């Protein structure tokens, strides 16, 4: 019954200059630990979340949005093509990766 | 840079 990292799209096609969304959701925020996005597996860190939250009042959350770790790439360039993994870690000294999504490949059109 | 989170519930950062 451990946490699952869900990347629903095996691939996304995007025109250069357009924006795209890489979807990732988790079934839980536990155990505490960041969610990070990598290109490749070698791999390149591109985005990171904590499971902490901003004060709720400054949001103008839901069960689903609290678990949505999707990222956007704006103004896509050919060098954005590749496979992107959403990865959940347990917090520690140091953190250890516990689960990875299945990868989403980004196809960039001219 | 050109990377952002869809949701702003959890603090997040590129890199």
């Amino acid at each position: 019954t451990e946490v699952k990292v869900i990347q629903p799209e095996k691939s996304v096609s995007v025109a250069a200059g357009d924006s795209t969304v890489l979807n990732c959701t988790l079934t839980s925020l536990l155990p505490v630990g960041p969610i990070r996005w990598y290109r490749g597996v070698s791999r390149q860190l591109i985005y990171s979340f904590t499971t902490e939250h901003f004060p709720r009042v400054t949001n103008v959350a839901t069960k689903r949005s609290n678990l949505d770790f999707s990222i956007r790439i704006s103004n896509v360039t050919p060098e954005d093509a590749g496979t992107y993994y959403c990865v959940k870690f347990q917090r520690g000294s140091p953190d250890t990766e516990i689960q990875s999504g299945g990868g989403t490949e980004v196809y960039v059109l001219a | 840079x050109r990377y952002s989170a869809v949701y702003s519930i959890h603090p997040s950062w590129c890199g």
